[PDB]
Order: C-alpha cells, then structure tokens, then sequence
C-alpha cells in the first residue's frame, strides 16, 4: 500500500496530469515536455501523487481523495534523501502567496521562509502575474 | 525444352517474379508431351505459384511421362486434397501407402482420405491393420502418435454408431480398452459422457460430468451438461441444491455463483445470490463487475436490471470516497455502464464523471467516457477523451488501439494512422500502413476502409454543393480528387481482406502431410471444415457487406452514363504514406483501376462475394444481400427465392420484407429492362404465395401509391424497410420528397449516434 | 461471466487479433495453426459467455468467436520442437485483457496448461521468458505459478530488453487443478469424490 516508483517517460502523461490537476494554471505544457527528479506515488496501481524537483522541489501534489493518509509527506521524505546523496543541504520550493493552507501543515517540516513575496515570480496558462513566496530547509 | 522450365525455377527462387513467369510459359509452349523431370520441375513451379490445379496436371504427366520418384504421389496428395478433390486424394495415398509401408504416417493418411470419402469402414480397417502389426512396438516417441490414432478410431466408430444402441456400446469398450494409451483423457472423457447419454445411462454420465467439473470447474459447459443427466433441467429448486453443493467444492468458480442467476424466479432469493456475486467484486474493485453480468441485462433485463440498481447503488450509499476509494470508484465506474445500457445517458455520465474526477489516473474511466460520448454523437470528442487516456501511458498497447479506433471512427485518418505507428515495424518506410497489412491486422484496414467510404460521402457532397455555385474552381479539381482518392482507399482497404482469407486457405497446404507424421488427424479434420468456412468469419463479410456499397453504387451509377499535370508531387509524395503493399507488389497505390472499372458487379463476385456464398450455409445467409445482388445482374428468379427463403424465417410483417417485395414486384412491368421470361416466371410466383399479401394485380395501375399501402401495412417506424425503397427509389419511384420526410420523422426514438448517422450518409 | 475452455482452430483468427491489441510480438496464421494443429491439447482460451434464460447472432467485431462468445484472454502453449533431452513444454505467448485483471483469468489458464502439458505430452518441465520491466508477469509466474527463476538473459527481445527465463518441473500430483480450488485454507476443505450422489 502507498508504493512510490519513477516516471520513466513513458508515463510522463500521468505526472502532467496529477499536476495540471492539482493546482494547475502555472504548471506549463512545455515544462514536463523537457524532463526525458522525478517520482510518483502509487496507491494499489492507482497513480496518486506526483513530485518532480531540480538540483529544489518544483511540484509536490497527491490526490485529494487519497492526501492525510501520510501519503504526500511520503514524497516529501523521497526529496530529503536525494538532496541528502547529491552532496548538498539545500532543498528549497517557491509556492505561491494565496497558498497558506498549503504553507501551515506543509511547514510541519523544517522548511523556513526567506521573507516577504517575491512579486510575479512566474506567469501562469493565462499569462498574469502571481505573487510568490520561498520556504527552504537544509540537510 | 527442359532448359527454359528450369531457369524460371531457378529464376523464381531468387526472387525476379517477373522473367521466372515469362520463360516457364515459354516452355509449354514448346511442348504440347514433355520429360518427367521437366514435368516435375514445372510442377514444383506451378505449386509456388499457387496454380494447384496445373501443378496437379504438371505431376499426373510427369509419371505418366515414366516417372519413377514414388514422392509424386505424397505430392499430389497433398496438392489434391488443397483443392478438395479427396476422390483423388484417396487414389494418391493408396499409391504412397503401398510404396512406403513401414511409416505409420502413410497408414493415417490413407485412413483419413478414406474416412472422409465415406468410406468409414476402411479407414478403422486400416488404423487397425496397423494396429496390430505394431503390436508391443511402441516406443515413448510414438506414444503420442498411437494416442491420436486410438481416439482417431474412436471418432469414426462412434459417428457410425449413431444412435444405435447395441453398436454405441462396443464404441464404449473400445473407448474403455484404448484409455490407458490414450493421453487426452478430457477428449477421452468427453466422448465416454456422450455416449452415455445417447446409451440412456444417465446415472453414468453424471459420473463423468462430475469428473470432468473436477478436472476444470471453470468450464461452463459441463456444468449444465450435468443437470440434462441429473434430469433437474427444469427444477430450480433442485438445480439451487445442486450448484450450492458444487458451491463448496468450487467457491472461487462462477458457475456455480452465476447460473443460478439464469433460473431463479424469487425476488427475495434471486437477490440474495445477486448480491453474492457482485458485491464481492465491487469490494475488490474489478473492472469487469458489469461486463461479467451483463448477459443477464440482455436476457432476462426485466427481472434483473431493477434489482441489481438497488443492491449496487444501496452499496455505494455507505461508501466514503477517502475510506473505501477503491471500492467507492469501480461502483461508480459499474453504475456508469449500467445507466449506459439501459440508454439513461444523463445518469450514465452522472456516475463516470465522479469516478473521473476522483480519479482521473485510471484510463478504464476514459474509456467510458468517450463509449458514452460516441453514443451521443460526439466522435471527435470522444476521440479526445481516448487521446487523454492514452497519454497516461504511451506503452499500453491496448489503448493505443481503442484510441485509434475512435479516431477511425471520427474520421480523423491521420491522428489514427500515426498513433497505430507508435507499435508498428516501419524500419525503411514513413508510417505504418504496409506493416498493418503484415501482420493481417483486420481490426485496423476494416475500421479505416469503412472510415474512408465516409470520408469519400461527406467530400462527395461538398463537390456537389460547392460546384452549385477563379480559386472557387482549382479549389474544386482539388475535391475532385479527394472523392476519388477516398473511393479508391477505401475500396483497396476493403479488397485486403480477401486477400488475408485466401491466405488462410492457403496456409493449410503444408499440413496435409504435416498433420499426418505429427500423428494429429483428429486436430487436422477440423482444419478441413475451418478451410469451409473462411470466407464466413465476421471480418470477411463485414468487409463483404460494406464493399458492396461502393461496387452497388458503381453499378447503379453506370445506369446513366457514370500545366497539366504539375501536381504530382503532392500525389506521388502522398503515395507514399498511403503504400500498402511493397511497391515491387503493387502499382495501383490509390486504388484508382478498382473504382473506374467497367465491370462492377463481376469485381465484387470474384472479390468477395463467390468465395463467400459458396461456402455460406442456409442457417446464416444474408438473404437481403442476395436480393441486392441478383438484382443488379438480372437474375430475378433468384431475388425472389431470397425474398421466399428471407419470408420462410421473418415473418411476413417486417418492414424490410415488403419493400423487397415491392422492388422486386415492380420489377415484373413491362417496361422494365428483365428478361420477359424471368418476369413472367416472377410473376408466377409472386402469385403463388404472396397473392394476400400485395396488390399484384396494381403493379399495372400507375396512379397506385405504395407508399400509402406500405404504412398501412408496414407502418412508418419500420427504419430498415423504408430506407429499402429509399434506396431504390430510381427503380420505384413512389414519392421520394414524401418518402424522405417520412423517414426523417421516424428517427426520433433512436439515439443521437444512430440518428445522425442516417442523416449524413444514408441519406 | 468469464468461460474457460481448450482452444480450437475456430479460436486461433480471434486470437491473433487478441494478440494484435495486446502483446509486442505479431505471429501470422500461419503460426497459430502450425501451434493448434501440433499441439491440440495444450492451449487454452478465456471467452465470454451468454446463457440462455431469447437468442442473438453474431456481431461483425474482431473478436466475436461466436454469438454472445467473446475472446478475453488465451494461452498457447507447445512442446520443444527445436532438435536432444527430456520432453519440455514452453509457453509461446499468453495475453489477457487489461479490464479482465483481478480475476485470475492468467492464472486459470496457466494451470490448465501445465496440467496439460504433464498429461498429454508428459513434459519434465515448461520453459518460459519474462520481460524484466513487467512486474505483474513475475508476479505471475513464479509466485503464483510457483516458477523459478534461473538465468537473466541480457537483452534478449528485439527491442533490447533484458528476459527472465524461468523453468517449472511438472508434477501431475502437484498440477492437480483440484488442489487450488480454495484459498482460506484449518478449515475443512470440502471437495467432491465422484461417489457419493449431489441430490
Ligand atoms: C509551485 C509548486 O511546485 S507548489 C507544489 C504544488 N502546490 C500545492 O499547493 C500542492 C497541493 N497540495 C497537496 O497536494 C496536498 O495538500 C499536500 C501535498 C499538502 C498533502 O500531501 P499528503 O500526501 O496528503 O501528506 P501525507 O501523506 O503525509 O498525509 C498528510 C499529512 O501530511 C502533513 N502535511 C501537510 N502538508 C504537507 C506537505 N507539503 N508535505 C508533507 N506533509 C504535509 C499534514 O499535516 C498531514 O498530517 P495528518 O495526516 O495528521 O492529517
Ligand atoms: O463488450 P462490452 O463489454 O459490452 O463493450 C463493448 C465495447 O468494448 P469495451 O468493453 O472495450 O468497452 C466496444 O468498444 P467501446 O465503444 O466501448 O470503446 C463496443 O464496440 P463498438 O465499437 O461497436 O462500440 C460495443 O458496443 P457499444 O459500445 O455500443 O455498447 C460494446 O458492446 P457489444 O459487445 O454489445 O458489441
Ligand atoms: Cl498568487
Ligand atoms: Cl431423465
Ligand atoms: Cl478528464
Ligand atoms: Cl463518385
Ligand atoms: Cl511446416
Ligand atoms: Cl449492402
Ligand atoms: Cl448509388
Ligand atoms: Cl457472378
Ligand atoms: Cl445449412
Ligand atoms: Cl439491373
Ligand atoms: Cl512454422
Ligand atoms: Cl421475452
Ligand atoms: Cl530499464
Ligand atoms: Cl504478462
Ligand atoms: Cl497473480
Ligand atoms: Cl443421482
Ligand atoms: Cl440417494
């Protein structure tokens, strides 16, 4: 139960889809379009979570149905590791300034904020502006 | 003489078809009377070529010439059976059998060429001849070979028995005595069971029955062969012991959780073991919990479609979408498709569309989807729900097949050609179409023929309604040619069908002699009847059917009269993503000598149409088919004996059968272009047993409407027959503006699908 | 519901197109017949099914074997033809549908056919190769099917993909089908005895 394997860019369609679901208006169609860290995490052959980073954490989603079940923070300790074996102790993440649900609970990890917004850090599908906010932890 | 016969060979071996054909056919002409091995060596040509009945001519003459190679027989054998001459088949094993005794491999031949010229007797004679000489000299090798060749004796003795008692018992000692050399004990056991029940001893083959359950309890059919020898046939309160005490030896099989599902007739009951045998699936999330009772929704819908909503949607009721996620969606995902049959289209997306958005990672729910939007007449959107699905993972080569299809089916030709050649073999070509036509898959050259005859429709009517009124004109030599360019695909998809099935007549050459030495005659007779029957599988004679509309119309249409070339580069370039077969193979890329021919009617009968009604049975005739077909050949005594033995099974009220009736008796006027004498003949017959059906006698009035008689005798909802007339309505003209109309407004209880499809091409 | 039974030559047309949707390597007809004909006792098919309770006829769709019957999953399995040891089965292709999984369709019609293999053809063993990527095919053969696994075969398919070959020695004792016809265990394990009467 809650297995984690790679993408493997023959399924990068799931990846794209569980982060066009979950939050999906900044996630751009030509960024996944690139990759071929990714990994994703199973729920019994159900793709349900999905976390790509860069050396960062660039996404970090799990479907709703299945978050709270220790599902998503399961990812999160897959990010640690491999920041853990490059030889660095910086993981860090740019969310966006709305998202404070998402900031709370997700700080429950040693995740520190740099601090204030950054102001349009990136443009999403539409092309306006988003205010942006950093967190970052060390290992 | 013998020089120029040899080189063909020696030229066809390598690979240059063209000059190994020419000097053979030099080489008869020369003679005319040749050397045995020159009559041998076009013989092994003629056999390479396919040309099995001048092989067969060119190997009788080659020992008639003095031949002493004793293989011509085994030779002609083989190549006589190919061709179903087995009166001569017989002569030839007789011959080889005599030459070379010591092979049991020519016993079994020449047995299996006796038992299938009738003469069964013969062939036990032989089987049992050998039998005896080879007495304790079987070695492990040969056992195998000895186990066919006892139930090969077997089979014939027991088809000779028939029902005759006295004999169906000595069937059932040699059964009996052969049995521990004998390794197919379930073909072994099997036969014991029949006879059994054809010798009355019911009470024995319940035995067997019971032993073969054992040996495989998920085989529905002696499940239910066992109740005919319990005599509980008809006893849903015996037959309800009966699998509940089969339930514990077997409680992972589901025959005997499933055919109590088809007998009983209690509510309260019938719903219990309903709920036994879903429920647990749901729990477990099976994809295929509605597909496995599904069956029960087209037999008995009435009573079991509304107790199984309630025990499923009760179950999803106290379901929690965090919880139970898994039992939670594959409930949605069986409500969806329970709505979808019963066409509560609303409902059915109502159920999909929550499983999808719970989770949108499992492509099962894409499907769905894009089945119920293709219901509703949405193809390209469909075809886009698929295309989602199949993103999710590009190596499920089960999806990328569903997805091309429905891009086949929305007509989107080049999305579905370039996801199929995401698995083909393309290697030195562009694309995937020669390599589909490799590996004869039918699934694909049938979807995308049908796909260019729409194609070839709805380009056919933009030339006919742009035409109505500078580029508006090079604009059109551009449609001008896509109607023809689509014709002629979808024509040359079509004609690669027969040529998969000829193929499969073909492929059993080799086993004529091969089946014999591997000791499999049992295995090799149903080789036999499944050569009879190639031209009837679905694939041939879908393709058949929907031929038929293209060579029919060219037909119909022949009925009245149907800076230059600097554009090639769009043809010649486009030629070569539309290749089939290897060009060293074929020159008409476009099918473009198919669709100007000057002989429709002759294309589609030795195409098709020949090789299929020779081989069809009476059971499975298509009989409006051969109405159509005969009809545009002349034989008209021929389109009422299809009418006549289409009447003999549907009953006189169907709708398709009147306007047969009324084409065909409109065809018995004078001025009509028949043979006077089959009208009359048709006349004749029409009288004779359809006098209180039609107003023959008003086929001469001119001011009769028989379409006022056809709704008032077949109504106006019978779909099939009013686009019967409609179209023949060049032929019968009875009010075509009237006739239209009145089709149009009898497409209302249909489903969109259905509808606009009648609208855009029928029509 | 799902039927099981061996596999015919009116079975082998509708089984290339299950294998045309399904597996990597394509066989022509020719293939098929050169198995079934060989081999008549060996393979094994998974169908639909459509008991009578009216009546149907057959759809034009490639995988309709005959009305109301609609091919799912198959098995075609051989004896080693190849030419110098003890008699060998090998399983040449096995493929069953992907809405058809969680029902033990691959898995009923493994054991019939290795039950068939040891009766008919008296087999030591059956021989097999994986694809190393598969994990729901090792899962199969060997924890289930009770497989073993021997060597690792470097890229041995055409797409340069690493097999697992997998042996099995054949037992009839142990093939027995009616010996995993439960799986709660203990609990008595009722099973007919082909004596007493069911009424
Ligand atoms: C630009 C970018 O890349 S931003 C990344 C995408 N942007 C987003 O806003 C992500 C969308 N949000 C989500 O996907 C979910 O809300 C998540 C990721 C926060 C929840 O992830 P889950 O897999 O459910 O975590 P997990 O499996 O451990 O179970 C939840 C527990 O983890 C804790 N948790 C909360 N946030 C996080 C987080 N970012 N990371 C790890 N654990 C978290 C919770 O406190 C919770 O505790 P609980 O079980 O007592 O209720
Ligand atoms: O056999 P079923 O389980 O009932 O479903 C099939 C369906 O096959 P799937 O199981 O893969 O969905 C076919 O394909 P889809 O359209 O579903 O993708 C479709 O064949 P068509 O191409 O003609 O649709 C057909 O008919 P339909 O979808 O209209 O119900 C339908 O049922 P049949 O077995 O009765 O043909
Ligand atoms: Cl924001
Ligand atoms: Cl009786
Ligand atoms: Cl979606
Ligand atoms: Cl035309
Ligand atoms: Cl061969
Ligand atoms: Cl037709
Ligand atoms: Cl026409
Ligand atoms: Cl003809
Ligand atoms: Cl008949
Ligand atoms: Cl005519
Ligand atoms: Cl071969
Ligand atoms: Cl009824
Ligand atoms: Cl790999
Ligand atoms: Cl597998
Ligand atoms: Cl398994
Ligand atoms: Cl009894
Ligand atoms: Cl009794």
């Amino acid at each position: 139960i809650c297995t984690l394997d790679n993408v493997y860019a023959n399924n990068l369609g799931m990846l794209t889809k569980l982060a066009h679901v979950t939050v999906p208006n900044l996630y751009q169609d030509a960024f996944f379009s690139a990759l071929f860290f990714t990994q994703m995490a199973y729920y019994s052959e159900i793709p349900v979570g999905g976390l790509v980073a860069k050396l960062q954490i660039e996404f970090l989603g799990v479907l709703p149905n299945y978050r709270h079940k220790s599902i998503g923070s399961k990812l999160l300790k897959f990010a640690e590791d491999k920041c853990s074996e490059c030889h660095q102790h910086n993981v860090f993440v740019y969310l966006p300034a709305v998202d404070d649900l998402t900031k709370q609970w997700f700080i429950a990890h040693g995740f520190e904020q740099v601090g204030e917004t950054v102001n349009n850090f990136i443009k999403g599908v539409n092309g306006d502006e988003q205010d942006a906010i950093l967190l970052k932890k060390h290992i | 003489v013998d020089s120029l016969a040899l080189k063909g060979l020696d030229l066809y071996s390598v690979g240059e078809k063209d000059d190994a054909a020419s000097y053979v056919a030099n080489a008869i002409r020369k003679i005319e009377s040749a050397s045995p091995i020159c009559c041998h060596v076009l013989g092994i040509y003629m056999r390479n070529t396919k040309e099995y009945k001048e092989s067969i001519k060119w190997f009788t003459a080659a020992l008639n010439n003095g031949s002493t190679n004793k293989q011509i027989y085994r030779d002609l054998a083989t190549l006589q059976s190919q061709i179903g001459d087995f009166k001569s088949a017989l002569v030839s094993r007789k011959k080889y059998w005599e030459a070379f005794l010591g092979y049991r491999a020519n016993w079994t031949s020449l047995a299996v060429a006796q038992d299938v010229n009738g003469e069964r007797q013969q062939a036990i004679n032989t089987l049992s001849q050998f039998e005896k000489l080879a007495e304790g000299k079987i070695s492990d090798s040969e056992k195998y070979e000895h186990s066919e060749c006892l139930m090969y004796k077997n089979d014939v003795m027991y088809k000779a028995a028939s029902d005759n008692q006295d004999k169906l018992q000595n069937v059932l000692k040699h059964l009996n005595d052969i049995e521990p050399c004998v390794f197919d004990k379930f073909g072994l056991l099997e036969r014991k069971a029949t006879i059994y029940m054809k010798l009355g001893q019911l009470k024995d083959a319940s035995i067997v029955y019971r032993t073969l359950i054992k040996r495989n309890p998920d085989n529905f059919k002696y499940y239910k062969l066992l109740e005919v020898s319990l005599g509980i046939q008809g006893d849903n309160k015996l037959k309800k012991a009966l699998y509940g005490k089969l339930e514990q030896f077997y409680p992972r099989c589901e025959p005997p959780k499933f055919i109590p599902l088809t007998f009983l007739q209690d509510k309260e009951e019938l719903s219990k073991k309903l709920r036994e045998y879903v429920l647990p699936q749901l729990k477990r999330g099976v994809p295929a919990t509605f597909s496995n009772v599904k069956p029960l929704y087209q037999r008995r819908k009435s009573k079991v479609s509304p107790l199984l909503e309630k025990i499923v949607l009760d179950y999803l009721s106290g379901l929690d979408p965090t919880q139970d996620p898994i039992p939670f969606i594959w409930t949605n995902y069986y409500l969806s498709q329970h709505f979808l049959f019963l066409k509560d289209f609303p409902k059915a997306q109502e159920y999909i569309d929550a499983a999808l958005d719970h989770t949108p990672t499992l492509v099962e729910f894409y499907i769905l989807k894009a089945r119920i939007l293709k219901h509703l007449g949405l193809m390209d959107t469909a075809a886009g729900i698929l295309e989602e699905g199949r993103q999710l993972d590009l190596q499920d080569r089960f999806i990328n097949c569903k997805t091309v299809k429905y891009f086949l089916r929305a007509n989107n030709i080049d999305k579905a050609v370039e996801v199929a050649s995401l698995f083909t073999k393309n290697d030195d070509s562009v694309n995937g179409i020669k390599d589909l036509h490799l590996v004869e898959a039918s699934w694909f050259i049938v979807e995308q023929a049908e796909a260019y005859y729409r194609l070839y429709l709805d380009r056919k009517k933009k030339l006919d309604d742009l035409e109505s009124l500078e580029q508006i004109a090079n604009d059109i030599k551009e449609n001008q040619w896509l109607v023809r360019k689509y014709k002629g695909l979808a024509l040359k998809r079509f004609n690669a069908i027969p040529k998969f099935y000829k193929q499969f007549e073909d492929d059993q050459l080799d086993f004529h002699s091969y089946c014999m030495r591997k000791g499999t005659p049992r295995a090799y007779l149903e080789m036999l009847e499944w050569g009879k029957a190639l031209y009837t599988k679905p694939m041939y004679v879908r393709a058949m059917k929907e031929a038929s509309k293209l060579y029919f119309q060219m037909h119909d249409d022949r009925l009245k009269r149907k800076e230059a070339a600097a554009m090639n580069k769009r043809k010649e370039t486009e030629a070569k993503s539309v290749a089939a077969y290897p060009s060293d193979q074929d020159n008409d890329v476009f099918g473009e000598k198919l669709i100007e021919t000057s002989t429709p009617m002759e294309d589609f009968a030795t195409e098709f149409y020949n090789n299929y009604s020779m081989q069809v049975r009476e059971d499975e005739r298509d009989y409006i088919l051969d109405f159509e077909f005969n009809y545009r050949i002349g034989k008209l005594a021929l389109c009422f004996a299809s009418l006549n033995k289409f009447a003999k099974r549907f009953g006189t009220t169907s709708g398709l059968f009147g306007s047969m009736a009324i084409v065909l008796l409109h065809a018995t006027r004078n001025d009509t272009p028949f043979d006077p004498i089959l009208k009359k003949v048709v006349t004749k017959s029409l009288e004779k047993e359809y006098s209180e059906n039609f107003p023959l006698n008003e086929i001469s009035n001119n001011s009769f409407d028989w379409l006022n008689f056809y709704q008032e005798k077949f109504g106006k909802n019978d779909i099939n027959g009013l686009l019967f007339l409609y179209r023949y309505r060049d032929d019968v003209p009875i009010g075509s503006s009237n006739l239209k109309e009145m089709i149009i407004s009898s497409l209302s209880p249909l489903e969109p699908h259905s509808q606009n499809e009648i609208l855009q091409y029928y029509l | 519901p799902i039927n099981i039974r061996r596999a015919t030559i009116n079975d082998i047309i509708c089984m290339q197109n299950a294998n045309l949707h399904n597996l990597p390597e394509n066989y022509m007809m020719k293939y098929y017949m050169y198995h079934i004909l060989s081999w008549p006792e060996a393979s094994f098919v998974a169908t639909t099914t459509t008991l009578d309770c009216d009546g149907r006829t057959i759809k034009l769709d490639p995988t309709y074997l005959a009305p109301g019957e609609k091919l799912v999953g198959y098995v075609l399995v051989k004896m080693n033809d190849d030419p110098n040891e003890p008699p060998n089965g090998h399983i040449t292709s096995l493929s069953v549908m992907r809405t058809y999984r969680r029902m033990g369709i691959a898995e009923n019609l493994m054991r019939q056919a290795l039950f068939a293999l040891r009766e008919v053809h008296q087999a030591e063993y059956v021989s097999l190769h994986v694809r190393q990527s598969n994990r729901a095919a090792l899962h199969l053969y060997r924890d289930t099917l009770a497989f073993e696994v021997l060597s690792i075969e470097k890229s041995y398919y055409q797409d340069g993909e690493d097999a697992y070959a997998m042996k099995k020695v054949l037992k009839l004792e142990e093939l027995q089908i009616s010996n995993f016809t439960h799986r709660r265990l203990n609990e008595e394990k009722l099973e007919d005895d082909l004596e007493s009467d069911l009424l």
